[PDB]
């Protein structure tokens, strides 16, 4: 899961909240996370199907760049 | 849970004012009464237990509230007790009448309990959104059907126990059919002026209109339960005297009037309560139905208060011009006839709004450092 | 697919204050269309995915599809400037007529939109939901267009110079409420011959000396005044068969400014208050108002009179749009109640 561009001018934002807790089960569409750029505040819905694995950028990190892995999805739940 | 399950499948049955008048009045049968309550006030309850059951986990572990849910399950069996039980004998409904009692003051202090419960968990579990429009939803709920298990509970004690001497001798229950609107609010106001004057020493004048539209000259009667609206009236009297004082304090002007004007129009009754305590901005007035000076927490609080009013299809909302004052503003219904009890019925669409997870907003939202255009 | 990458984009908000300063100081027609020429087709994108949201035996009137289309016209002819180079000022005069283009594409003065949900009298209101996004975007999107323009149009007798494109940075609310109101008389007197009075007051919590005034943009303020008054005289003149002035009061203080405008034309009953706002005129000031976080409300006295009051940020810093966003909280109100009596 990379760091995406919310806006078509973005570059950087803000991870403001975790919205979905490491384990939890990901539907296409799920909020998953507060991201706030210059911009907006905007709500980071889930992209494909899984389960939070773990997270990278804790709940707080400023100015994160577009393409910084934000967390890792997992296929089947075993891992 | 296996009853508590099946009755609360059941859906409440709300009755208007028209009916609990015309059938304290023309029939008065306690064999009706007692055949419609031995299942409508275990559905109500099966109703309400199954929603509090729904509670986030932390919340349903307060003390407070696994109490509250075995008075109420308690109550839910000693009235279950009754599903075959026949209204012939005059043992039965004489036993019935004492349970109704007997629950009536078991209940009494839910309430009381119910608001230790739920801030013994706020300063002690979590500030967030979602879980906090979730407790509102059901307070609102919660206290609307204790509300009106109260009101069913109380007719038929009133109609049947036959209290030689009635405190009340032309009301049916605890409806007056003959209501003076403007009766009920000198009242409300007499008493939230004797408080003010005590704790002030000063107190605003009252001034009312009346304009009745259905008939220009007959005063403002409604057929409603008088202390219902007492209530709300206090309230919303005690607020405006509050906030007036405060403002004219160090000013020399004396104390502006609180305005009041009734009016009786084809549906509607309505009341307006205007103060000029100097207005609220609007940002704030929402958050006032939620759950450097102080002085009397007495009334019931606006969101009880307003719920008393919604009960019966009516409403309390409140307008105000920050910088001047405010037009707190009761609906109620012209005609009992329309006056229908509003309850929350437990089923999936209820289930919904305690199974949801955090979700994005239907709508955009600023950045909390926007970046500076130049 | 463009239209899904459009979509995912999350619609940028601004502020009073942001679209003041940047037309104050900066006023880099550049600059501009760099921003408008993403935002635009942004905003567009995410109103397009509602309306294919809507059920189709509504998307299937004759009414929508002219809309449909037009905004994909819309989308398209915006998305040519994707990566077109500002630099040779040609660019910059087609784009600005292109903005001219949509922006009368989408202009309201004619209803298509809500004559299409007409032709639905062949045949649950999740319709407000939708409605009220949708024209809420066309706020924005003249908003937008008209800053542009009336900054850059090259307009050079604009009818207020001290203005700052569509922005009145000192609007003496008194004045365009005044003016609301002379219009309204007007169209009054045409039809009735005479019109009940105005009489106004202020009260400047924040310097009673001093006349009310406010960052605001003056004509989105004149279509609420406009719009009410119309409504207070047509009632009292209605009422008073053969007149009882109209009453006005502005009030600012910390947060608000609000304008209350009050009628003795009998009132309304509560039941019916709420069906003046789903579209079954009035709806779409509310839509103003709600625009830059500011608010309408209506309350009366069935038998007296109404009471309506418009409520405005005070600060340019707090006056941010409120846009419509599409994702997956929007898209459940397409796709569904009542848990009481
Ligand atoms: C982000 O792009 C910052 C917004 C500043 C430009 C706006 S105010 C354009 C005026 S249409």
């Amino acid at each position: 899961v990379l760091l995406p561009a919310l806006s078509p001018t973005m570059t950087m934002g803000t991870v403001q909240r975790w919205e979905k807790k490491v384990g939890e089960k990901l539907s296409e569409g799920d909020l998953l996370a507060e991201i706030e750029t210059d911009k907006a505040t905007i709500g980071f819905e889930v992209q494909e199907e899984g389960y939070l694995a773990k997270i990278l950028v804790p709940e707080g990190t400023r100015d994160v760049p577009l393409g910084t892995p934000l967390c890792i999805i997992v296929e089947k739940e075993a891992d | 849970p296996k009853q508590i399950e099946r009755y609360s499948r059941f859906s409440p049955s709300p009755l208007s004012i028209k009916q609990f008048l015309d059938f304290g009045r023309d029939n008065a049968c306690e064999k009706t009464s007692y055949m419609f309550l031995r299942k409508e006030l275990p559905v109500r309850l099966a109703n309400t237990m199954r929603e509090v059951n729904l509670l986030p986990d932390n919340l349903l572990n307060r003390p407070s509230v696994g109490l509250v849910q075995s008075w109420y399950m308690q109550s839910f069996l000693e009235l279950l007790e009754y599903e075959n039980k026949s209204p012939e004998d005059p043992q039965v409904l004489d036993n019935f009448l004492q349970v109704l009692i007997k629950v009536r003051n078991r209940h009494n202090d839910v309430v009381p309990t119910m608001a230790q419960g739920v801030i013994e968990y706020k300063e002690k579990f979590g500030f967030d959104p979602f879980i906090s429009t979730n407790i509102q939803y059901f307070l609102d709920r919660f206290y609307t059907n204790r509300i009106s298990f109260r009101m069913l509970i109380n007719q038929h004690t009133l109609l049947f126990g036959g209290d030689t001497n009635p405190v009340h001798p032309k009301h049916i229950g605890s409806i007056d059919p003959t209501c003076n609107v403007a009766d009920v609010v000198k009242d409300a106001y007499e008493t939230a002026k004797m408080l003010c004057e005590q704790y002030y020493l000063v107190a605003p004048e009252l001034e009312v209109e009346e304009f009745n539209a259905k008939a220009p000259d007959k005063p403002i009667q409604v057929v409603y339960v008088p202390s219902h609206l007492f209530h709300m009236l206090f309230e919303l009297f005690k607020n405006s005297m509050r906030a007036t004082v405060e403002l004219y304090e160090d000013r020399k002007e004396g104390y502006p009037a609180v305005k009041t004007l009734v009016t009786l129009g084809k549906e509607d009754l309505s009341i307006k309560i205007s103060d000029l305590g100097g207005g609220v901005p609007l940002r704030k007035i929402d958050r006032l139905f939620n759950y450097a000076a102080p002085l009397a927490g007495f009334g019931y609080g606006l969101p009880i208060s307003r719920l008393y009013a919604r009960y019966f299809q009516g409403d309390l909302k409140l307008y105000s011009m920050e910088g001047v004052g405010t037009d707190a503003v009761i609906y109620l219904k012209a005609l009992s006839s329309e006056s229908f009890e509003r309850l929350p019925v437990f089923n999936k669409s209820a289930w919904r709004h305690y199974k949801t997870t955090p979700e994005a907003d239907d709508w955009s939202n600023p950045s909390s450092e926007p970046r500076d255009a130049s």
